[PDB]
């Protein structure tokens, strides 16, 4: 024979002793205060807040200054007949070449 | 449906005198 | 043994070692090795059976071949320099007979081969001494005459014994065997880095010391001397399996924890020296010791092996054993890499 | 009482709690004024006072 | 307290949010002294940023 | 500890509280060779400590309150199991015989102990020298298995080497029928199905195998039933020995110094009782372990260190 | 980042110090207190990143990592104490301990300023994973699979110890903010060649890379859920997070030394998703759908465009949600039949309506459905490729078929047929098992409404 | 590596020059990093002695905490005093030999030509 083994324990239903049961713990008041701190904290503080947080952030990486920075540069280079963007992103007078 | 923990076939093969 | 021969032998073996340490004569150096092994023949056979005798004889062979070719050292030395002083070697040939000397009282490969037999043969402690207390006169010595060791020969014996006593382990059930080849190839970690920056060899040396003699502790603790034996501990002391995985952990050079400072330290002091192939080739052959590390982890802490039925009665049996330092060098050999940059009160 | 053997740690030994926390107590002390010593050896050295 | 073991993590939020105010006083060298952002200093104001 | 080697510095040798009646006295006998009383007679006589046989729970006897703890924190066997069912499935024969050789280990270790600190002789009742006087008498009845001797043989030859013998061995000649006739009229319900093979197996590795080996490293003292009923006899035979034979002759303070640095440390001396031979009859599993591991921490006066337990009633633990 | 590394800390005496029936719901209150907290890492410019100190700085592509990582261990905690309550609180505790060191360890790999202390948190991510796997794993592989886990990962990435060494010695600092600016480009050489290799293959593994992914669908199989969830989750984009900070010091090598490894992934996501298609185990499909779902973001690093980059931080953080909530169901359904054969339990909807519904909404996430974030990276990634090569698109619309393939097979397999006659232990779904469901998907379907703050650094 | 500057003066933990140096504070971060692992050192001793980790020796652990913090103190002064060497040694060299440290002309990009690589 083999050696000295306890035996494979069954599976637990945690509906059998507590018909109430959210699955947290096996009591059933620290069950549910877990399910109200899994739900409030969970839902009502990081959902619901972090979509409020998230929904509200100032101008997340300036996008909406860009529009309206834009939107100056545009107005003063319309009416000033400059074209609108320059192919040379600096200016060509402070660029030395290497000569050949 | 428990963790598997080590047989006897399994600790004797660290048991010999090299492995 | 009576405990007041004890304690002035272990005096004595410290002695050797300082007499080593401070002197600045060649004969003095090669009194300091006679007296350490003179002294420390009887720590190993104090448990009187043969494996002890012979294990003693086999240390005493090498021992004194390495003591003989030291003394031919010295004296060609005087031959080509006429004086005594223990500095750089004024001949290559006297400078590589007392680096083959300094490699056979260390262990160095292809002179490890009395490391994993007398380690196997003597008991816990002893093998302690051996390979912590025993590693510090020939590294000093290593120390003081670098600028005459020979670049390709010192470099030869580091990999060589990098990849032997990392080879070494990984055939070991046996875990004096394996505190050996361990110890072979930290040697060889130690004195790769040592014509670059030997600053790094004493930090490598000191956190070895620390892990070997955390190991050799938890060992003598739970009075394990296999690999099947240590794995009966979860059973017995639970907190003794946290101890020996995060030391383990810690000697095969996985950070965060102290073990990875040193090696990394001398990869950092290796890529200065523009080599790049030899340390990284030391790292991936370290990757075999972090193997037969995570081996005994698994064997010890991360599973639970099947105890027997008389561990219960050593349930009802605090233990009663000094085991001295532990809880210090267990946090000092897991915890101190956060603590990097104190290595320099070592320069 | 409960034990059939009266343990050694059964009663603490107050010889080596007094050895203890004046050990600790006393590191403490030369701690502190070792720092104050360096501060003050600083500021004379350096010129800030 | 009764309920002592709800403020390890908030006032180790608190705490930790100081030490990140205590390290900005740290990295204050170009407080007032960017190309971008130097100005001349409003009355009753000693510094820029905190 | 209070034992050290700095006490054996300090002057705390034992060869000067040893005696003349520092004497280490085994008495052996069958199943029911009433030797249980004669033990301790001499135990009034020559003024020495009588410790009782070891059982299942000696180690319980000597270790918290004193009090026998459940069997499946000790044993986890059972010697009424063995009466009933001695070639049962689950292996309660070696079991049972694994741990009473642990169980007389740790009493060897005590007798020692005692007589090391004290000067005090001890009278033992089937020390460790005369229990594989069952185990052969366990195999030669096929209770248990070869591989179980072997697993005790390997188990003594790495125990029994650490230590010495007794000064006197006193064995009882009780023949089977009078065993048999006083195990009758003791009334146990199980014991009265020991059988005539056995008990005739225990008294032939008694004569044959024992008191022969025990001959050479101490001195034997061998009575009938009736006249190991006069105490007095045996206690003049016991003071009119010359002690002549055995190791203990050649043990000074070094010795014996380093033998009650060893019969003090009890894991120490337990070490080798659990070596890692995978033998199913005292192989226990995983899960097993584990579980009844917990529980025993889970007992009162069991889960820390003796002095350190605040449910029993230990003070000033802040500072301990 | 002291803000956040001292309450993770914390949560080491709030799970040791707690009573023992309260050991889960602090861990798991304040853990989602810290997830709230880790909302003020969106202080995010469109110039500058939000630099902290000399040690830690947070820009785009670290933050929805981080907010990901933080939200991902109350997740954890609600799925693993299940399965662990008849475990012993000690053990208990040091579960929760390693599951909080690990996120501890997490949030500091993300915001390292500079590389080695990268490297350091980078490879110290691996012990409380190994701990976990080869400690509460169920199986017997748990063991051989911490070994192919541990060293497939030190083997790729001790040369890049040597190589980040390197780099602090040639160009003096291993800061990213200094190395924004004093990269200098890399030539042609051999030298340059195993430079660029010994930066890139530590990354390879840990996404992973096909042919050296054989690591995971043994690591993640033979995990526990929290194992899983954070293997999937998080530790695989380590490794895309890791090839978006170094391959600023590989150009211009990279432009022609991508070209196996791309071809590795791109006949991987083909290869792998095939696999999905014949798994039995569904935890192994879960596994290598991980590994065809990363082949992309491999493909969008090593073309290193900036629709790339953005879609690949978005496939990362959509499919770290996605994969998380697909290990989790297969957790919820591993806790009712105690195997993890797929064609065993079957027809789950019949009795599971809720729960099949969940599984419905993980596997159109799975398949890349619009407007979520998973078909935003995909997507944008798509758009990249083709931008790199025209003929790519065949390789990405077949796997656009295949990934459809198995994600309805995995949902029609379990969820619909007829049910299974003999398995009659399939409890009704408890209201953590929905709770972890819905805290997964919720935040996922949430993040279509705003997706501009999980496309990275180059919006 | 420095091992003939500490050779004037040798095995001197803290020379007298150190005293110039300002020492660290007792709220250094290392100094509590210190103190954490006597903490540490405690309650591993606690647990391997099986006592209550956190009630047992409440004078031995303080003894912990107070031991390491005085050993890591004068630790963390020499440490700062051989960084201190280390950079005076610098310093004193660059000075010494200007040769061997020329100023180089910083020259800004609008002279310094680097080729474009266009990633398409
Ligand atoms: C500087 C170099 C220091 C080198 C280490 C020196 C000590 C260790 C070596 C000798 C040894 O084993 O001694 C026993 C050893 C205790 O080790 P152990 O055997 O594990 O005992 C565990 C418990 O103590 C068991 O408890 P117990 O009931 O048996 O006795 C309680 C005991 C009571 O203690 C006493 O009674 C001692 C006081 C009287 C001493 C004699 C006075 C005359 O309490 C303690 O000793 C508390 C532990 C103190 C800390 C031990 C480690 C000290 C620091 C080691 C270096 C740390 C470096 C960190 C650096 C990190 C960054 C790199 O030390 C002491 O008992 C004395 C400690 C004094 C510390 C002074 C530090 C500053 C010195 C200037
Ligand atoms: C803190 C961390 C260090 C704690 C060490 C001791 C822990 C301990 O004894 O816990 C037991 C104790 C509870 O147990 P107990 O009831 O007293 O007695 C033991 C039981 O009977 C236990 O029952 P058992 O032993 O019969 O059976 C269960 C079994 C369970 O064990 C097993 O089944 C075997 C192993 C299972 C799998 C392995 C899991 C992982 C374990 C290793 C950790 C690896 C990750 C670490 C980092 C990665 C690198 C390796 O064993 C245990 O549970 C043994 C007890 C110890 C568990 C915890 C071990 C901690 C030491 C290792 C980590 C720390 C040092 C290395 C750090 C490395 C770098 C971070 O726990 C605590 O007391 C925890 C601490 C709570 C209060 C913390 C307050 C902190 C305040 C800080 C500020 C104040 C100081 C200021 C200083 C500065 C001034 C300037
Ligand atoms: C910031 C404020 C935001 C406010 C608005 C929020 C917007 C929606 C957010 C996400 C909503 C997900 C929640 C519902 C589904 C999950 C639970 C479930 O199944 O419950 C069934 C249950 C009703 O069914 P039952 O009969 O009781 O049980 C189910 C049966 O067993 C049998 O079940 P069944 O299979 O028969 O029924 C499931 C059915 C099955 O139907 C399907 O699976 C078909 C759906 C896919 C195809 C059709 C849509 C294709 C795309 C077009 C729509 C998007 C673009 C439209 C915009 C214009 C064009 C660009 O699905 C539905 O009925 C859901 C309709 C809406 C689907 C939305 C798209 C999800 C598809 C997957 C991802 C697609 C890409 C991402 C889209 C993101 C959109 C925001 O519903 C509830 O109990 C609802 C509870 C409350 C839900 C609150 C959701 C938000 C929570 C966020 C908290 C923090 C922020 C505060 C806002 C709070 C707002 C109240
Ligand atoms: C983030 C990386 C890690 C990932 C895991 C995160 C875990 C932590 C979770 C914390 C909470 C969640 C954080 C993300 C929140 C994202 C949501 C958010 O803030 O959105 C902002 C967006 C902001 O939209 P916006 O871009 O227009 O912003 C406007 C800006 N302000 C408000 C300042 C002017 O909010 C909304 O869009 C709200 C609109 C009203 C409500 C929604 C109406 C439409 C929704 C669908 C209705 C039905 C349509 C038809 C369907 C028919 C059936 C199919
Ligand atoms: C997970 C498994 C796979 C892992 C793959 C890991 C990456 C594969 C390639 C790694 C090569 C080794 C590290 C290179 C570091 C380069 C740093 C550097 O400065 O390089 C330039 C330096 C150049 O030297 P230098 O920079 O001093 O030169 C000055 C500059 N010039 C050239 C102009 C003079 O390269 C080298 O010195 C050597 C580089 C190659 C090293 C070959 C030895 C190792 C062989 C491969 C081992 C791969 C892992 C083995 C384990 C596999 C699993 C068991
Ligand atoms: C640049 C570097 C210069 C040099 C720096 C300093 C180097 C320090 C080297 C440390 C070497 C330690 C060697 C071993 C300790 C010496 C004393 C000894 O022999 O102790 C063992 C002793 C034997 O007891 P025994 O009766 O034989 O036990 C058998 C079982 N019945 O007792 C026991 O067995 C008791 C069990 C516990 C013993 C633990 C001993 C730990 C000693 C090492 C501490 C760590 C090193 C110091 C700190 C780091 C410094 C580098
Ligand atoms: C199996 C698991 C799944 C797979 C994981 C990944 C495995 C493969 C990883 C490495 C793949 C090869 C390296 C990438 C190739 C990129 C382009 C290249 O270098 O081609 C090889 C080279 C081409 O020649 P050329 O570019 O001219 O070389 C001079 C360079 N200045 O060719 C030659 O010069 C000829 C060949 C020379 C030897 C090359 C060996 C070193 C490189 C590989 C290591
Ligand atoms: C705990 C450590 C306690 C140290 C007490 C003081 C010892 C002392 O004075 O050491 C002097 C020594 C520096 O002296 P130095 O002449 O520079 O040594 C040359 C080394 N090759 O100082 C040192 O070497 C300091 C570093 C010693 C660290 C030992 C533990 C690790
Ligand atoms: N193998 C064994 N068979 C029977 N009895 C045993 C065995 N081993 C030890 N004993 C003990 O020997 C005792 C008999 O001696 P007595 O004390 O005279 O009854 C029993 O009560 C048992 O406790």
């Amino acid at each position: 024979l083999r050696w000295q083994e306890d035996p494979e324990p069954e599976d637990e239903n945690l509906y059998e002793k507590n018909p109430d049961s959210h699955g947290y713990d096996k009591d059933p008041a620290v069950d549910v205060w877990n399910m109200r701190v899994v739900f409030f904290f969970g839902f009502s503080i990081v959902l619901v807040l972090g979509s409020t947080f998230v929904a509200y952030l100032p101008d997340y990486r300036m996008q909406e200054w860009a529009r309206r920075e834009a939107e100056r540069l545009v107005k003063y280079r319309e009416a000033h007949g400059l074209p609108l963007m320059e192919s040379n992103c600096f200016d060509p007078s402070k660029i030395q070449l290497p000569e050949d | 449906a428990r963790q598997w923990q080590p047989d006897v076939e399994w600790a004797e093969q660290y048991g010999g005198a090299v492995m | 043994m009576n405990p007041i021969i004890l304690i002035i032998i272990l005096m004595t073996v410290m002695l050797g070692t300082i007499i080593v340490m401070i002197s600045t004569h060649w004969l003095l150096i090669w009194i300091g090795f006679e007296m350490n092994m003179l002294a420390i023949i009887p720590i190993m056979m104090k448990k009187h059976n043969p494996r002890a005798t012979e294990a003693s004889t086999k240390y005493f062979l090498t021992q004194s071949t390495a003591s003989m070719l030291l003394m031919m050292a010295i004296i060609i030395n005087l031959m080509f320099s006429g004086q005594w002083t223990v500095m750089k070697l004024f001949n290559p040939m006297a400078s590589m007979l007392m680096t083959m000397a300094l490699a056979m009282k260390l262990g160095m490969a292809p002179f490890h081969f009395w490391v994993p037999e007398v380690t196997q043969g003597i008991p816990l402690s002893s093998g302690l001494i051996l390979l912590t207390w025993q590693k510090l006169a020939p590294m000093s010595v290593l120390y003081q005459i670098l600028p005459s060791i020979n670049l390709d020969l010192i470099l030869t014996l580091s990999i060589l014994s990098i990849t032997i006593g990392g080879w070494g382990g990984l055939n070991q059930t046996q875990l004096r065997k394996i505190m050996a080849y361990s110890s072979i190839a930290h040697m060889g970690w130690m004195t790769a880095v040592l014509l670059y920056n030997p600053t790094m060899t004493l930090l490598n040396l000191i956190i070895y010391i620390i892990m070997t003699s955390t190991m050799f502790t938890l060992f003598m603790a739970n009075s394990t001397t296999t690999t099947l034996s240590l794995s009966h501990t979860w059973n017995k002391a639970p907190i003794m399996t946290i101890l020996v995985l995060i030391t383990l952990l810690s000697m095969g050079g996985l950070p965060p924890l102290s073990g990875f400072m040193p090696k990394w330290m001398i990869i950092q002091e290796m890529t200065k020296n523009d080599s790049i192939i030899l340390p990284t080739l030391m790292a991936i052959t370290a990757l075999l010791n972090l193997y037969f590390y995570m081996r005994l982890t698994y064997s010890t802490a991360l599973t639970m092996f099947p105890s027997t039925n008389n561990m219960k009665m050593k349930w009802q049996f605090p233990t009663t054993k000094r085991m001295t330092l532990l809880p210090t060098m267990t946090v000092l050999s897991t915890m101190l890499l956060p603590l990097t940059p104190i290595l320099s009160i070592l320069e | 009482k409960f034990y059939i053997q009266e343990p050694p740690h059964g009663s603490p030994n107050w010889l080596k709690v007094g050895l203890t926390l004046g050990t600790s107590a006393f590191l403490w002390i030369y701690l502190i004024k070792q720092h104050n010593e360096d501060v003050l050896e600083y500021k004379r050295r350096n010129g800030l006072e | 307290r009764d309920h002592w073991i709800h403020v390890l993590v908030p006032v180790g939020f608190v705490f930790g949010y100081y030490l990140d105010r205590k390290n900005d006083e740290k990295l204050a060298a170009f407080r007032n002294k960017s190309l971008l952002y130097k100005r001349e200093l409003k009355p009753q104001e000693e510094v820029t940023w905190k | 500890l209070q034992y050290g080697p700095l006490a054996y510095i300090l002057g705390e040798k034992t060869t000067k509280k040893m005696t003349e009646n520092s004497k280490l006295i085994t008495v052996d006998g069958n199943i029911c060779s009433g030797k249980s009383k004669l033990a301790k007679e001499v135990a009034e006589k020559l003024g020495l400590k009588h410790f009782p046989e070891a059982g299942i729970h000696y180690a319980d006897s000597t270790t918290g309150d004193g009090k026998p703890l459940p069997v499946r924190f000790s044993g986890n066997c059972s010697l009424e199991k063995f009466y009933d069912d001695p070639k049962s499935n689950d292996g309660n024969s070696y079991r049972l015989q694994a741990w009473l050789y642990a169980s007389r280990l740790l009493q060897y270790a005590d007798a020692l102990e005692h007589l090391l600190s004290t000067g005090q002789g001890v009278v033992l009742e089937r020390s460790i020298y005369s229990d594989f006087v069952f185990l052969e008498a366990m195999y030669r009845q096929g209770f248990i298995r070869k591989q179980c001797v072997d697993h005790y043989n390997q188990v003594k030859k790495v125990t029994v080497c650490e230590y010495l013998p007794p000064h006197v061995v006193i064995y009882v000649d009780v023949p089977v029928s009078e065993v048999q006739s006083r195990i009758q009229k003791k009334g146990n319900p199980h014991e009265m199905k020991i059988t005539s093979a056995y008990l005739q197996d225990i008294e032939n590795v008694y004569k044959g195998t024992f008191l022969p080996e025990m001959s050479e490293k101490c001195e034997v003292l061998q009575y009938s039933a009736w006249e190991a009923e006069d105490a007095e006899k045996v206690v003049e035979d016991i003071q009119y020995l010359k002690y002549d034979k055995g190791p203990w002759l050649d043990q000074d303070d070094r010795k014996l110094h380093n033998l009650r640095m060893l019969v003090q440390d009890k894991l120490e001396v337990l070490n080798y009782t659990s070596i890692p031979v995978f033998l199913p009859e005292v192989t226990i599993g995983a899960h097993q372990s584990d579980r009844v591991f917990q529980e025993f921490t889970e007992l009162p006066g069991r889960k820390y260190r003796a002095g350190y337990n605040e449910d029993v009633g230990d003070k000033w633990i802040w500072l301990k | 980042m002291l803000k956040y590394i001292i309450p993770t800390m914390m949560l080491m005496p709030l799970t040791w110090l707690s009573k023992n029936s309260m050991i889960w719901i602090n861990t798991t209150l304040h853990s989602l207190l810290i997830s709230l907290t880790s909302l003020l890492l969106l202080n995010q410019f469109g110039d500058n990143s939000l630099n902290f100190s000399l040690t830690f700085f947070s820009d785009s592509l670290s933050t929805p990592l981080l907010i990901l990582t933080m939200w991902l261990l109350p997740l954890m905690l609600m799925a693993s104490q299940h399965h662990l309550s008849k475990e012993n609180l000690a053990r208990k505790k040091l579960f929760i301990s390693m599951l909080i060191l690990l996120q501890l360890f997490l949030i500091m790999t993300f915001t390292a300023t500079e590389l080695i202390f990268f490297y350091i948190m980078f490879e110290a991510t691996l012990v409380p994973t190994l701990i976990i796997i080869t400690r509460w794993g169920n199986q017997t592989e748990r063991l051989n699979a911490g070994l192919y886990f541990l060293f497939y990962t030190l083997a790729g990435s001790l040369p890049l110890l040597v190589a980040l060494i390197y780099i602090q010695n040639t160009m003096g600092s291993l800061n990213f903010l200094i190395l924004q600016y004093w990269v200098q480009p890399m030539p042609n050489s051999w030298s340059n060649t195993f430079m660029w290799l010994a930066c890139m293959m530590a990354f390879m593994v840990k996404m992973p890379l096909y042919g050296l992914h054989l690591w995971l669908p043994k690591a993640h199989v033979e995990a526990p859920i929290a194992g899983s969830m954070v293997l999937a989750a998080i530790l695989l984009k380590l490794g895309g997070y890791g090839m978006m900070r170094i391959t600023l010091l590989l150009n211009p090598i990279t432009d022609f030394m991508a070209y196996p490894f791309i071809m590795l992934s791109l006949w991987g996501m083909i290869m792998t998703s095939s696999i999905c298609l014949r798994q039995t185990d569904l935890k192994s499909l879960i596994a290598y759908s991980s590994v065809s779902h990363m082949a992309l973001v491999i493909v969008a690093i090593l073309i290193q465009t900036p629709w790339s980059y953005m879609g690949a931080t978005a496939l990362m953080i959509a499919h770290g949600l996605t994969s998380s909530m697909l290990f989790c169901l297969a957790n919820s359904n591993y806790e009712r039949v105690h195997s993890r054969t797929m064609i065993l339990a079957r027809g789950l909807q019949t009795l599971l309506p809720l729960m099949a519904a969940w599984w419905l909404l993980a596997s159109l996430t799975n398949l890349a459905l619009p407007p979520s974030i998973n078909l935003i990276g995909e997507l944008f990634v798509v758009m990249s490729t083709f931008s790199w090569s025209n003929i790519t698109i065949i390789l990405m619309g077949l796997n656009m078929v295949i990934t459809a393939l198995y994600s309805l097979y995995m949902l029609i397999t379990t969820q619909r047929g007829k049910h299974t006659h003999h398995i009659n232990n399939i409890l009704p779904s408890f209201t953590r098992e929905n709770a972890l469901m819905s805290l997964h998907m919720l935040p996922l379907l949430l993040l279509s409404l705003n997706p501009k703050i999980i496309l990275g650094p180059l919006y | 590596m420095m091992t003939g500057r500490q050779a004037r003066a040798p095995l001197q933990f803290l020379p007298d020059e150190a005293r110039s140096l300002p020492p660290p504070k007792l709220t250094d971060p290392r100094l509590a990093y210190i103190g954490f692992l006597g903490y540490c050192s405690g309650l591993i001793d606690n647990a391997i002695r099986r006592r209550p980790v956190l009630s047992a020796g409440l004078h031995r652990q303080f003894l912990y905490i107070t031991s390491f913090v005085f050993v890591g103190y004068y630790l963390l002064k020499r440490q700062d005093y051989m960084y201190a060497v280390r950079d005076h040694d610098m310093f004193s060299y660059i000075k010494s030999h200007p040769e061997d440290f020329p100023e180089k002309d910083k020259k800004t990009y609008r002279e310094v030509f680097e080729e474009f690589h266009p990633v398409r």
